[PDB]
C-alpha cells in the first residue's frame, strides 16, 4: 500500500526503469504499474458525461484491495460476482446499499449469504434462480436480465413476462431491469431494442402493481473519452424524456474494464530464446495475467526487425499470447513493456501459479491530488488505512 | 427437448465434460441445476470443466464459463487427470 510522488519533470519511464533496475539484481520477478489518477480522471470524465448515473464498479476485472479502497473512497459502488468478493467489500465497510451481485449462474450457499448480509438488490435471468430466490430470501429485490441484440444469456420478453408473473405469484418485488451492450459494440440502434424491452417490463410489471425505480445499464465501457461521447450521444436525448429527473429514477452503471484496463502496465523480464523467425519464453504468460487475450502491444526497453512468436514458461501448446511480433534481437535477462494490463489480469497467488503474484505498484500525480483534496474526501475516516509519498 | 451431457464425479470434486460442437437451448438452465444438483445431493466442494483443445470456439467457451465464474486451471494440477489434449477452467465454493 504504497504510492510515489510524481512531479513534472519525472514520468513512467523512470519509474519502471527504476523498478527494472533493483529487480534486475533481485527477485527478477514481473511488475504492475497502475494509475489511479486515471481512475479518478475517468471518475470526474464520467460525472462530466452523466452524473445521474451511480456506476457499480465489477471486482473480477480488478480485485486488488487498494483500488477496491480508493473506489469505495470515490463513492463508486460495487458489483459481485463471488461470495468472497462480498466479504472482501463488506469487510472494508461498505454500505449494503451500494452493493450488487451480477453473477449469471447463482448458487443457494451465495444467496443465503447474501440474505444474512442484507444485500436485497440482486438480478436474475431464469426462472429457476428466481423460486431459489423466493425461496430463500423471500424479502429480495429483483432486477430483470434482458438479452441484447449483438454464446448466449439474458431472458426472452415472453419469458420476462412468465417470470414477473411467478414473481408476484411468489410475493417477491421487482424494481428495475438490467442488461449488458458491450464494448466492442457500435451498432447504436442496438440500445435502443434494448431500452424497448425495458419498456415492456416499465409496462408488464407496472400493470401488474409493482415499483419501478432503477434501471441498470450495463458495463460496456472502453475507457477511452470518444466511447462514452457516443454513448451519451444516443443514450441521452432518449433517457431524459422517458426517465426524467423527479419521476423517481436512480440509473446505474457497472463499469469493469472501464476504469482498470488502460490504466495498468505490466513489466515482462525474458527467460528463454530459441531459434528456427523466433520463439521467445517469458517468465510468466497465458496461465496468469494474459486470461483477456481469450476475448495490448509490446514495447523495447533497451534502444533489424525480426518477425517472431511468444511463450510463456509453461513451455506447453496452449502458452501462446502474440501469434506474431516484430522485435530486434535480444537475449535472457532484457525487459519488456506491456500497456494496457488491466482487464482480467489480477487473479489469487495459489498452487495454480505456483505462488507467484506480481508486486504492486500505484502511480500519483500532483493535479490529481490537489483534484481529490478540493472534492473533500481526502479528509473522511474510511480512508485510514491510506499511505502516500 | 431431453438434453444428454456426459459429466463424472470423482474424490468429490465434479469433472464435466462438453462435447463439440454448439450448445442446444435451455442450456442455461441445464447446467443451473447441473449446479444445484451439484449442492444439494452430492455436495460438491468445486465444480470443473474439460473440453477439447482443438475446436473453433474455444474461446467462446472459456469466456462463457467465465462469466459463469468459472477460473482457468494450468494442466498438470493433482486433481486435473494427465490429458495435455484438453483445456480446464473451474469453479470453487466456500
Amino acid at each position: 500500500y504504497s504510492v510515489g510522488l510524481l512531479d513534472e519533470g519525472t514520468d513512467l519511464g523512470n519509474v519502471i526503469d527504476n523498478y527494472v533496475y533493483e529487480h534486475t539484481l533481485t527477485g527478477k520477478n514481473a511488475f504492475f504499474v497502475g494509475d489511479l489518477g486515471k481512475i479518478v480522471k475517468k471518475h470526474s470524465q464520467w460525472q462530466n458525461v452523466v452524473a445521474q448515473i451511480k456506476p457499480f464498479y465489477t471486482v473480477k476485472c480488478n480485485s486488488a484491495p487498494a483500488v477496491l479502497e480508493i473506489l469505495a473512497a470515490l463513492g463508486t459502488g460495487f458489483a459481485c460476482s463471488s461470495k468472497n468478493e462480498m466479504a472482501l467489500v463488506q469487510e472494508l465497510g461498505v454500505p449494503p446499499e451500494n452493493i450488487i451481485y451480477i453473477s449469471p449462474c447463482k448458487q443457494v450457499s451465495q444467496i443465503k449469504y447474501a440474505a444474512k448480509v442484507g444485500v436485497n438488490i440482486l438480478t436474475c435471468d431464469n426462472e429457476i434462480e428466481l423460486k431459489k430466490i423466493a425461496r430463500n430470501h423471500p424479502n429480495a429485490k429483483v432486477l430483470l436480465h434482458i438479452a441484447t441484440e449483438d454464446m448466449k444469456f439474458g431472458t426472452t420478453l415472453k419469458n420476462c413476462r412468465h417470470l414477473l408473473e411467478c414473481a408476484k405469484e411468489l410475493d417477491v418485488q421487482i424494481i428495475g431491469v438490467k442488461f449488458h451492450v458491450s464494448s466492442a459494440c457500435k451498432e447504436s440502434q442496438v440500445y435502443v431494442h434494448a431500452l424497448s424491452d425495458a419498456r415492456c417490463v416499465f409496462d408488464m410489471a407496472g400493470e401488474i402493481g409493482f415499483t419501478m425505480n432503477m434501471l441498470d445499464i450495463g458495463g460496456g465501457f472502453t475507457g477511452t473519452e470518444f466511447q462514452l461521447e457516443e454513448v451519451n450521444h444516443v443514450i441521452s436525448p432518449l433517457l431524459d424524456i422517458y426517465f426524467p429527473e423527479g419521476s423517481g429514477v436512480k440509473i446505474i452503471s457497472e463499469p469493469g474494464s472501464y476504469y482498470v484496463s488502460s490504466a495498468f502496465t505490466l513489466a515482462v523480464n525474458i527467460i528463454a530464446k530459441k531459434v528456427v523467425a523466433f520463439m521467445y519464453y517469458m517468465n510468466d504468460g497465458v496461465y496468469g495475467s494474459f486470461a483477456s487475450k481469450l476475448s495490448t502491444i509490446p514495447e523495447v526497453h533497451k534502444k533489424p526487425l525480426f518477425t517472431s512468436s511468444l511463450w510463456g514458461p509453461s513451455c506447453d501448446e496452449l502458452d501462446q499470447i502474440v501469434e506474431s511480433c516484430l522485435l530486434p534481437e535480444l537475449n535472457v535477462g532484457d525487459w519488456l513493456i506491456f500497456d494496457n494490463m488491466g482487464a482480467d489480469s489480477f487473479h489469487e497467488p495459489s498452487a495454480f501459479n505456483d505462488f507467484q503474484r506480481p508486486a504492486i505498484y500505484y502511480m500519483m500525480s500532483f493535479s490529481d491530488w490537489y483534484e481529490m483534496q478540493d472534492a473533500g474526501i481526502t479528509s473522511d475516516s474510511m480512508m485510514k488505512n491510506f499511505f502516500f509519498v | 427437448k431431453r438434453i444428454n451431457w456426459r459429466t463424472v464425479l470423482s474424490g468429490g470434486s465434479l469433472y464435466i465434460e462438453i462435447p463439440g460442437g454448439a450448445l442446444p437451448e435451455g442450456s442455461k438452465d441445464s447446467f443451473a441445476v447441473l449446479l444445484e444438483f451439484a449442492e444439494e445431493q452430492l455436495r460438491a466442494d468445486h465444480v470443473f470443466i474439460c473440453f477439447h483443445k482443438n475446436r473453433e470456439d474455444r474461446a467462446a467457451l472459456l469466456r462463457t464459463f467465465s462469466f459463469l465464474g468459472f477460473e482457468i486451471v494450468r494442466p498438470g494440477h493433482p486433481l486435473v487427470p494427465k490429458r495435455p489434449d484438453a483445456c480446464f477452467m473451474a469453479y470453487t465454493f466456500e
